[PDB]
């Protein structure tokens, strides 16, 4: 619905705002996938 | 086939997180008390460098709550959204001074509030909303006009007043009022490379570095881009004391590489050298350990 | 079962027993460069083995009142090995390292480690001047330090005005002498361009910091050294030229 | 994979890493009082999270020529947390505990610790004397300590005339310094009547004996304390009126 | 349904050995050597 006066694309403000959070990148950036739970070792 | 070693590899050679769209809070469910071994989240070993995953539902006798509070203020999106102070320029435009024109290379390190928060992520891509404040140092308005040329690396720079640049058939110029609101232009990503370096663990050049002082040191040019003049649109001078600020704002940013606060405080522009004499603690100094306030 | 560890690169082949779980930075293995997004027209070179391997870098002693330890990658290999010998005579580069640093000790004496990489780890003057011609610089040699490696002078803010205490947003994995004896991180190539200098533009530092001091009871080894063996990961090479030393 | 132990309940979360095994006191655990058998007509109360927690005992320490402690239960818990708080407003009480006592030691270190429950644990004056009227008697504080917890005085005998080498028939769990550092029981209501008061009938006491003694070769910790840290399960309160220190 | 956490619990407050009948002593059966790691019945834990 957001709408740009210009054809250019660096114009508009918000155009798509988005929820996406991967906290597997940094939090658990592991080989072996632990488990929930257990004991790591 | 001729032979199984080049194929092998070459077969293997392909693609070697697939996080949800969170919208809200999470939520929690209820849990008992569960007496077993073997089952542990406690006890983790933070020394691998993972985040302990020990859930609230693990430790306690939690409850069902169904969040609502919302995560949206919270993105990167609307994190930079906020314009901020860049730059001021002093075009001091009178008797004494016989130049007429300001000329001021961008540099967002130059202002600490705004510098801060682009530090903690180490490249960064977005598009720019500069926004060029107009006043006196008294903040009077007056009737007049000025000019605004965006000068790129290369570009012949302003000599005068009345300088052969100001024509500006190429380079792109504002004209705007002093007794106007504010002037306010987009600006893209017009790096040369494809993300911007707010670091560089090198040199520019090639060739011999000496050892006593390094100044083309943490200087890539990736992220230097030229300079920005002003003048009084007139021939003859008028005398009046001109400040503009210029405030920028970041929109469609994406950045990359998280980096850590900067807690020391700023002494240069280009290098982030802090004092040996003086380390600011960052936390608070205390009583005792066993004292907490 | 968890303990042991098995890598294997090129013609070496590591093993650590006591130490456990590999740190792979940021989720994203170590990948060539794809055809949609390179520059370098011309064909790159894919040794793969002469290259891929686990090089040892030197031993440095860590003593009770020990501060730290820096280097600077793909800087430490340019002047030995097949890599050093193929980044002098390319302009353009990729690579994504294997680290591995290794930290014996017994199971009497105590102490731990900080290791982390420090994507573009660029350092700080150490001086209250901001005299813009008479600021102080760290020198080249401190900067890029070589295959041996300098010290720190003020490890608390990094050398760089960036608090240790901050420091675990990068990828890291801690040695502590009561679990782990050792400690590993595969880094992928972390560059805002796809190919980059290899003498000139280091891609990330590394740090192996004494947060706990060294301590044992009178009576035991005293010279507790640290070993870091590296090893390049689907390296690349273009635009072929004379030697350049630096 | 069956040395650590998890255990949580209320707002409490204790975990034991070298002690292993619960044993549960005659294989039935705690369950509330069922409907064919109450006699207490009026609605009894449930809060289950407010007492249902890990209230931790004070510290005893070991010495080598030490002799044993006991305690009584819910004797222990009458003056502090919300559960002394509800005692003293019922008449009536039904509860489970989930005793729970640590004893930490080094590898160096030797001894060994019997820990049991000992239902109905009456104790004996101590004395020759045979008159009815002039017969030695325990004390209200020996035999009712308090959260403290008082001393054997010789626990050959348990202070009862009962042989601790018989003393295993009870449910019980062996602290020794080699292999476990902790003990656990989960023991359910145990009492002839339904319901019982709180400050004048103990269901069980607890004993802790020093069967070897804590023995170290000089130049370690001298100071080996002993915690035990009790959780009631299921509880039960009925009866309300005004309050009733003992 | 109003709110979960009082029926869950509820729902899970139900009954949380079963010994034969031994009418004789008990008898045995034969047994030959096993010499196997892992299987230990001596090396209990008291
Ligand atoms: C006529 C329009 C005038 C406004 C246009 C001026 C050019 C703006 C280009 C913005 C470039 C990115 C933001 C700059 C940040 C820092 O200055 C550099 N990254 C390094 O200091």
């Amino acid at each position: 619905t957001n709408i740009n006066y210009y054809k250019d694309s660096y114009a508009a403000s918000a155009s798509r705002q988005d929820f996406t959070q991967d906290p597997k990148k940094f939090t658990q950036p592991v080989l072996d996938s632990i488990r929930e739970l257990s004991a790591p070792l | 086939d001729p032979v199984e070693d080049i194929i092998h590899d070459a077969l293997s050679s392909t693609v070697r997180t697939s996080g949800q769209d969170v919208n809200t809070a999470a939520g929690t469910a209820p849990s008992s008390h569960r007496l077993e071994t073997g089952r542990v989240p406690a006890l983790q070993a933070a020394e691998t460098g993972a985040t302990s995953n020990a859930t609230d539902e693990n430790m306690i006798e939690t409850r069902c709550v169904m969040n609502r509070n919302g995560v949206l203020e919270a993105t990167i999106s609307h994190f930079f959204s906020r314009s901020g102070l860049v730059g001021v320029v002093n075009l001091t435009d009178g008797g004494t001074d016989t130049t007429g024109y300001a000329v001021w290379d961008i540099d967002i390190m130059g202002f600490v509030q705004l510098r801060r928060k682009c530090e903690m992520f180490t490249y960064m891509r977005f598009n720019a909303e500069f926004t060029f404040v107009t006043t006196t140092e008294n903040g009077e308005a007056r009737p007049f006009m000025l000019q605004y040329m965006y000068v790129p690396p290369g570009a012949p720079k302003p000599t005068g007043r009345d300088a052969f640049q100001w024509q500006t058939a190429t380079n792109p110029s504002v004209f705007v009022k002093l007794t106007d609101p504010p002037a306010q232009v987009s600006v893209p990503f017009m790096s040369p490379a494809s993300a911007y370096q707010w670091f560089y663990d090198g040199y520019p050049t090639f060739g011999q570095h000496p050892e006593t002082s390094n100044t083309t040191y943490g200087q890539c040019p990736n992220n230097m881009m030229g300079t920005f003049a002003v003048r009084v649109v007139s021939r003859v001078a008028s005398q009046l004391k001109l400040q503009t600020r210029v405030y920028m704002k970041l929109k469609h940013v994406r950045a990359w590489i998280p980096r850590p606060i900067r807690s020391q405080p700023y002494l240069l522009k280009n290098f982030p050298n802090y004092d040996s004499s003086k380390i600011t603690y960052s936390a608070r100094d205390r009583a005792s350990i066993k004292q907490a306030n | 079962s968890d303990r042991v560890a098995q890598l294997t690169v090129g013609n070496s082949s590591i093993t650590t027993q006591e130490a456990a779980n590999i740190v792979l930075a940021y989720g994203e293995w170590p990948e060539y460069c794809p055809d949609t997004d390179a520059t370098a027209v011309d064909k790159p070179t894919r040794p793969d083995v002469s290259v891929n391997r686990f090089y040892t870098l030197d031993s440095k002693m860590w003593q009770e009142n020990s501060t730290g330890w820096y280097w600077k990658f793909p800087d430490v290999l340019n002047k030995t090995g097949v890599f050093g010998q193929n980044a002098q005579f390319h302009y353009l580069y990729r690579s994504g390292f294997c680290l591995h640093v290794q930290c014996n000790a017994s199971k009497f004496h105590q102490g731990a480690l900080l290791v982390a990489v420090i994507p573009e780890f660029v350092l700080a003057g150490r001086g209250s001047n901001t005299k813009p011609n008479e600021a102080p610089h760290p020198g080249f040699n401190t900067t890029f330090p070589g295959t041996a490696g300098a010290s720190f002078n003020d490890p608390y803010v990094l050398d760089s005005g960036v608090p240790l205490s901050q420091s675990l947003i990068y990828p890291h994995q801690w040695i502590n002498l009561r679990t782990n004896n050792c400690a590993t991180i595969i880094v992928p190539y972390i560059n805002a361009v796809p190919f980059d200098s290899a003498i000139n533009h280091s891609n990330f530092g590394l740090i192996v910091v004494p947060v706990s001091p060294l301590k044992y009871s009178s009576g035991a080894t005293t010279a507790i050294p640290i070993t870091v063996t590296i090893a390049p990961l689907n390296s690349e090479f273009g635009g072929l030229r004379q030697a350049v030393s630096q």
